């Protein structure tokens, strides 16, 4: 009855109507203005959502209760004081407000050093050792439990997290920031398995979790410590002129964190719209709820659009007559500053009962913090959905469209460990997209106790306009997968990410010649997987649209290729991040590429047998997700 | 709004036109109108509707359970009613009608030709297939195999007529429409008086649909079930089984059930039976059983609780789903739960009992009544209120809970009322069986529960059996809902239930 | 157009016109008389088998060639000799013909006791430690690698494979048979992943390899050992009166083994023929090809049978007008005498090409052993297919029919490590079955070069008429599956597998109320499991048979069952027997059980942190394959 255009005018049409700043500024009250996870405003809030689910009338309310630890600073402050050779003296720096969760929680003494950002890279240029000693590091560029995990593979005994000027234009220079040093995902407690009640919570631990303290200082507190140190840090870092690189022989830092551990609470609540074709296949639209501080570019923005788009969808089935093919599910997660554990533990949970049920993540979460250009990060398969929304959608300050830049699957970055949908692409293996309307320059008072309605209104003076724009890309991206008895998930779109891992392993070619080792299997390894693509592709040329018995057959088949990434050769447990593209583990690609970096610089940290294993399952990887795609399992070749 | 109705064949089809045209008049155009669609069989009515192309057909008894069956998902709204206006009946008889001095009885029909009204019909097929099921020659599966094979010739309608041959021989093609001499009831009559068969499964009433002369009417007799001849007239003392009445179905969400009730109702006002010359709701000179039977003189509403497996009662669900699969120490006992605490006591109970006894958790107390009733569930406590409203359903109470400690608790019952375990008719014997090995096991105890298993203790209070409770004890007598509860309870509950009326209770006073 | 019964007469009419001894003969010729695993004669038989099946006009005939890792004896033979405490005396034993694959290869010298059978607990019985010393054990009861597994953890030096004349009334004691001793199947230097040129073949070796030396004596040699031992053996043990205990102090044995490894090409090939509804979902039926010996109770009888079913069925399909719902595929399994590799294999090789496509595999091997009893081991599923076949297939001597124990369910035995079907069900999922015309006593001429022909024809006079019933169950197996749109896979039947893994643990009830820990979450998980099934029941009982789409959609619940129950928290390559009812691991479902059988007698043995994390992961493996089989994702309660 209604077709593309027709669901296009009417998303518009409500859009239009539909005011967000009055959402935002809403959620951003003195009844949820602390949301922290497992407080009494993260439930007053949840309790919100649940009760604003069910007044759109949808199909089914329901939660989910989790029962997780999380750190907190309690009784003890951490302090940050500099002593002599002998013992305590020099002067007290400061006690911080803020704190980093997952943190050893130990005294520790030491020289100190600044590794700038912390990147393996930045490590290796440093010339002085960090072996022994604790190391200042910027905010940005990576996760602070990256920042701290090479660090302690370096033996440092801590880390120190502090925003700079240059990066973070804050005139407040005594503010502290939040953050978590948790190498992975979800409750650090509980890995592999849900944190529920049945599982009677035994004593396992995440091998994510730091073995050192951490902690975070203010602009303040840095630069009394840089009054300390000596050295002045090269032109390469743009960072201010305080910059300081070691401390003198006679001084040296004292770093005391004392943090303890808290079990607590946390309320996942959904909402369901059941589809008419296929409602056992469902695509799910998530969004954060809880934040350190008043939370409103990480939060605040998030839970505002999930509440809306859930608005204007429901009216479109029952007012305007939408009927989606397949089901539609919002979800309120929690918990997610300390590393997306309410998401997590419901992949963990339910693994089974959306294996090749759920076929798209859409995350909301930091879809607004600027205004320059567009930025998104996901899965190979949604490029070209992507694209044609970029083409379709305007920009919310210019006229343009959003499709600009012709070569912007390039240019595309990774999905991150504090990403709300690295856990559904890595671990669960289905195609995630997160977007945003971003700045060329991170959004400064993220997870500072300054993340207000105001400073966010200051700052984009034009929200209601972005949050519309925000929410017509999200809203055709539910759209486009749940209309079409097509899938709209381009399998064609992956054989570019196995050219380019082929290409990168092919310049290192004279290497593998030299070892008992050959190539030529894995040319054909991709060559297969065109192959099984472009079969698949005439396969739906020579078949019928409105027959539902052989489009089921086909659509079945392209839900398996995100799974057919996924390692079957490493424990879910241990390495819950199975996908060999965009996951961490010797098992990944580019794990297989890093450590042939090492090959050619002959020195004693290449390992050749780990080495032909990783190509030796890599291989037949890529060739049994070409199998599997195509050809059943008697028209398969070799 | 309009009610697009399906008709079958050209017949239904004239029929539905004229009573388009005839009620266009009379109503005017804020009211309801009809609207007509076009198809072959009653089977792809049914599909209609689930493709939401149609909106309401009437259909029999027995093929409400096709309607039911996933995915076209379709619930009785309106049933007809016989007889007359003053005493409405929910049920007609099925009977077996032969020629005179034939010498053929109920027990010999092998190689003996026959005429049905239709496949799956509850008066041509349900029944008269179904007392010889289980006497049929192997194999039973598939059904149209072994009825080929009893009769040397027969005559039913809507049947595969390339797989089963024999099934068409009287009639070629097996036509599931008018267009087919030997259709319905009157069609089946029809295969007898022309001398095409010697027994025709019908109702009661088609012999004088079809025949008005009072001598030509002592020309045929009525099989018995106990292999005995008697008169036509006399069809209440010898019939096969009593069937539940023809309905109307419409969609389970979304089917107009207000809407469609609303036109019917003024139908029977306007052109029902013995009211309008110009047109007759139940009587058209096209046909015979057009649309609407000729032996209805009205339309009854069927409750929203009552869906198509209540509608037909377990007794006739269950025979037909062992008609088509193949089936002619006790079973586990299924334990209704209604709350999470009673389903985790439950579940505790169930593997202390090895098996012997289920869990099956509902919503409310309402809905676990319902489930003991088509089978999901057997048995269930409660309270005196609810045992009247069980027991108007089907269910007979077996156990009483005693709160007296006493000598011989088991033996002797109280009377107090107590809650009550009732269950469903079938399942009286094993029942009273393994519970009171539960008793006996898990019974009263020592303050032991820590460590063993207590039956009549609860994590809060109250949760499968009262916790004041000594044991359940079991009746002596056949005890229903006016003989547990006494003739002064009933009436009390009764008069209660006129204000106070729950949706379970309209529904199985319906029937 | 056919039903049940009009193939139940077509089937039973080609088997009446069959001639199954005048096949089996043929195989036992002189030119397939020694089929050793990738050798010229497999090889042999496996050009005829293909072109057979090329001859049967089949929907396709393919083979998969393997490049596996065997052992052989090579140039330098295996001795036994008794030594002094000094230095070699005493006399030569006997030098064996035949030997155990997969051995350590290592010459060993020192005290020697019997340990029986080897059973884990008859090494806790014995009144001698196995710590440090050569044990000898009895065939039987269960598996070489089993029994040299058992040894090793007790610290043994070696171990001694000899058949006593009470188990095995053989008349030539100087007879040597065949083995292997590891503790796995499959290639045992490719874990995991298969044995394809595409691997390159890494440095990589299976944990199941025995770290000690093992050899097979003969009767004779057996008994010129107890002449230098001393000790009677108990009654208890059913064994010849030459039996004795240990050496004595004065003399030793000296074991020396020197195999070497070999590479070697092995060929699976296969036939298909598509089915017409959904050609993608099959059903395997395999058989061994090679044998070590002739091999006619061994591979002579499956392999026979294979063709023959293939025959049949092809038959059926052509001229009667049989029209099969879903595939059947034929298969014919290499190196199958070293641990069923061929079919392991190709089960780490096509994993993702039959994840929830494959529904059931038939095991065709040793199917005709005796004829006094019919023995079956298969999955809980497949028990009301069996039942259903076993009270519809008469009885080849009698005329009685094979279902006359009602409670034969209860006594069926699990499948073991040398069953083909053993890889199928734990490793992959995929519900086995594995039926026999046994005898109360095993084949005695199993793995000797005794198994022949004439051996054969001498013990089972009417043996055409075995073979004949041995293929109508079979052929019932596959008509059933494949003819009618409901699966006969019964997903109720588990729910008996589940109460007594409750019963079981509800014995212990008090040591695990003793601790933080509650048994409530265990009841709710099986609980839920039958409602699961219950609800599925129902909708079975509620949809229409002839609508496609609808079946299609409640199909694939069924066929997720038994993938629901490997356990998704080990590593498939380390830990291949994911499965936790029939699989080896601490994540099983016994071995929960075995771990808590050490708390009550409160010895150093019992892991309380292990135990916890055991009983937390297999909780949520019922709970999860509970609330995936039925609700879909919103209609779970808690
Ligand atoms: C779950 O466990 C927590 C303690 O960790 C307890 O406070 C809570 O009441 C328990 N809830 C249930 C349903 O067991
Ligand atoms: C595979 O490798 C073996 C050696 O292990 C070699 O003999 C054979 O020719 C190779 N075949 C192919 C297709 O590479
Ligand atoms: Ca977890
Ligand atoms: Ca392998
Ligand atoms: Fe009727």
């Amino acid at each position: 009855r209604l077709y593309w255009d027709d669901l296009k005018r009417k998303l518009s049409e409500k859009l239009d109507s539909t005011d967000f700043t009055s959402t935002i500024k809403l959620l951003n009250e003195n009844s949820y203005v602390p949301r922290e996870a497992g407080s009494q405003k993260d439930e007053n809030l949840a309790l919100y959502v649940e009760n604003q689910f069910r007044e759109f009338k949808l199909s089914k309310v329901w939660r989910d209760q989790h029962f997780v630890k999380i750190q907190v600073k309690d009784s003890a402050q951490n302090s940050v004081i500099i002593v002599d050779k002998n013992g305590r003296l020099v002067y007290l720096v400061e006690n911080p407000g803020g704190y980093v969760a997952y943190s050893k929680a130990a005294t520790v003494t030491g020289k100190l050093v600044h590794a700038n950002f912390g990147t393996k890279k930045d490590f290796e240029d440093l010339y002085t050792p960090v072996n022994g000693s604790i190391v200042i590091v910027r905010a940005g560029k990576i996760t602070f439990a990256e920042k701290v995990a090479n660090a302690e593979s370096l033996n440092a005994i801590g880390v120190l997290i502090y925003m700079d000027q240059t990066k973070f234009p804050i005139v407040n220079a005594e503010l502290s920031f939040f953050g978590h040093a948790h190498l992975g995902t979800g409750d650090p407690y509980t890995p592999g398995f849900p944190s529920f009640n049945h599982t009677q919570f035994p004593p396992s631990r995440s091998s994510g979790l730091p073995n050192i303290p951490v902690q975070t200082i203010s602009r303040a507190a840095a630069e009394k410590l840089f009054g300390n140190m000596e050295g002045d840090c090269p032109s390469d870092w743009k960072t201010d002129s305080t910059c300081r690189m070691v401390t003198s022989e006679s001084k040296n830092v004292k770093l005391t964190v004392s943090n303890v551990l808290k079990e607590i609470k946390i309320l996942n609540i959904f909402g369901v719209i059941k589809g008419f074709v296929e409602p056992d296949h469902y695509v799910v639209v998530g969004a954060q709820r809880d934040a350190w501080g008043p939370g409103a570019a990480k939060s605040g923005v998030g839970t505002a659009l999930l509440l809306k788009l859930a608005q204007m969808f429901s009216d479109m089935v029952l007012k305007d007559g939408f009927q989606p093919s397949r089901s539609i599910i919002f979800a309120s997660w929690s918990a997610g500053d300390f590393g997306s554990v309410g998401a997590t533990e419901w992949l963990e949970g339910y693994l089974s009962s959306l294996h090749l049920k759920a076929f798209t993540y859409i995350n909301l979460d930091k879809a607004v913090l600027g205004t320059s250009n567009f930025k998104v990060s996901a899965s190979p398969l949604l490029y070209t959905l992507i694209e044609k929304t970029m083409q379709n959608v305007k920009h919310p300050v210019t006229g343009q469209f959003l499709y600009q830049d012709s070569n912007w699957a390039s240019k595309v970055e990774k999905l991150t460990l504090d990403n709300a949908a690295f856990p559904f692409l890595a671990y669960s293996g289905i195609p995630a997209v997160s977007f945003c309307f971003c700045e060329d320059t991170d959004y400064p008072y993220l997870g500072t106790t300054m993340d207000t309605y105001k400073e966010l209104i200051e700052r984009i003076p034009e929200l209601n306009k972005v949050a519309r724009a925000a929410a017509e890309v999200a809203g055709q991206f539910v759209i486009k997968l749940t209309h079409d008895v097509e899938l709209n998930l381009d399998y064609e779109r992956y054989n570019s990410q196995l050219l380019s891992f082929v290409r990168d392993l092919n310049q290192y070619r004279a290497d593998i010649k030299e070892m008992g080792l050959s190539l030529q299997w894995l040319y054909s390894a991709r060559g297969d997987f065109f192959r099984a693509t472009s079969r698949l592709t005439t396969d739906f040329g020579n078949a019928e649209k409105t027959d539902r018995f052989v489009m089921k057959k086909l659509n079945d088949r392209v839900m398996r290729v995100e799974y057919h990434f996924l390692s079957p050769y490493v424990s879910p447990k241990e390495s819950p991040f199975r996908h060999v593209f965009w996951g961490s583990g010797s098992h990944t690609l580019p794990a297989l590429l890093e450590n042939l970096k090492l090959r050619k610089q002959n020195n004693g940290a290449f390992n050749e047998t780990l080495f032909r294993n990783q190509l030796a399952l890599a291989t037949w990887t890529i060739q049994g997700a070409a199998n599997a795609l195509s050809g059943d399992v008697w028209d398969i070749d070799n | 709004k309009t009610v697009r109705w399906c008709a079958v064949s050209e017949h239904e089809a004239t029929k539905c036109q004229s009573f388009r045209d005839h009620m266009k008049s009379v109503i005017p155009s804020d009211g309801p109108s009809v609207a007509c669609v076009k198809k072959a069989s009653y089977l792809d009515c049914i599909r209609a509707i689930a493709a939401n192309e149609a909106d309401a057909v009437t259909l029999d008894a027995g093929l409400v359970y096709d309607a039911y069956l996933a995915p076209n998902n379709l619930k009785p709204v309106v049933a007809e009613f016989y007889g007359s206006k003053e005493d409405p009946q929910t049920f007609y008889y099925a009977v077996a009608v032969v020629k005179k001095d034939s010498g053929f009885q109920m027990n010999q029909l092998r190689g003996k030709k026959s005429c049905h009204t239709g496949l799956g019909r509850s008066a041509g097929w349900n029944i008269p297939i179904g007392l010889l099921y289980c006497d049929l020659p192997e194999p039973r599966k598939p059904l149209e195999k072994a009825v080929a094979n009893f009769f040397s010739g027969s005559c039913a309608p809507c049947a595969d007529g390339t797989d089963f041959p024999q099934l068409c021989q009287l009639c070629p093609g097996c036509g599931c429409s008018t267009l087919n001499q030997y259709f319905g009831y009157s069609g089946a009559f029809k295969c007898l008086k022309d001398g095409a068969g010697d027994v025709a499964f019908v109702k009661h009433s088609t012999i004088f649909e079809n025949l008005a002369n009072k001598a030509d009417r002592d020309q045929y007799e009525l099989l018995c079930l106990d292999n005995t001849r008697k008169p036509v007239d006399e069809y209440k003392d010898c019939h096969l089984a009593q069937v539940p009445s023809h309905t109307v179905v419409a969609r389970s969400m979304g089917g107009k059930e207000d809407l469609i009730w609303e036109l019917l109702n003024q139908a029977q006002e306007h052109f029902g039976k013995d009211k309008s010359k110009e047109f007759q709701l139940f009587s058209s000179p096209h046909g015979k059983d057009l649309l609407f039977k000729d032996s209805a003189h009205g339309f009854l509403k069927v409750p929203p609780r009552m869906d198509a497996k209540m509608y037909l009662g377990y007794e006739y669900v269950t025979a037909i789903r062992n008609l088509r699969e193949g089936t002619c120490e006790c079973k586990p006992v299924k334990w209704c739960a209604l709350s999470h605490h009673e389903r985790l006591k439950c579940d505790e109970w169930s593997v202390n009992s090895v098996g012997k006894i289920e869990c099956v958790s509902a919503e409310t107390t309402e809905d676990c009544i319902a489930k003991i009733m088509n089978g999901e569930a057997d048995a269930m406590s409660l309270d005196g209120g609810f045992v009247y409203i069980a027991g108007k359903c089907g269910l007979v109470p077996v156990l009483a809970e005693n709160y007296d400690k006493s000598d011989n608790c088991e033996d002797t019952p109280e009377a107090g009322p107590n809650h009550a375990v009732v269950t469903r008719k079938d399942k009286e014997a094993c029942v009273h069986k393994i519970l009171r090995q539960q008793q006996h096991l898990f019974g009263s105890d020592v303050t032991d529960c820590s460590g063993n298993f207590c039956l009549f203790r609860s994590e809060t209070k109250d949760l499968l059996f009262r916790d004041d409770t000594v044991c359940l004890a079991k009746l002596h007598d056949r005890n229903t809902y006016e003989k547990y509860l006494g003739e002064e309870y009933v009436k009390a509950v009764g008069n209660l239930r006129k204000c106070s009326t729950s949706s379970l209770l309209e529904a199985c006073t319906f029937r």
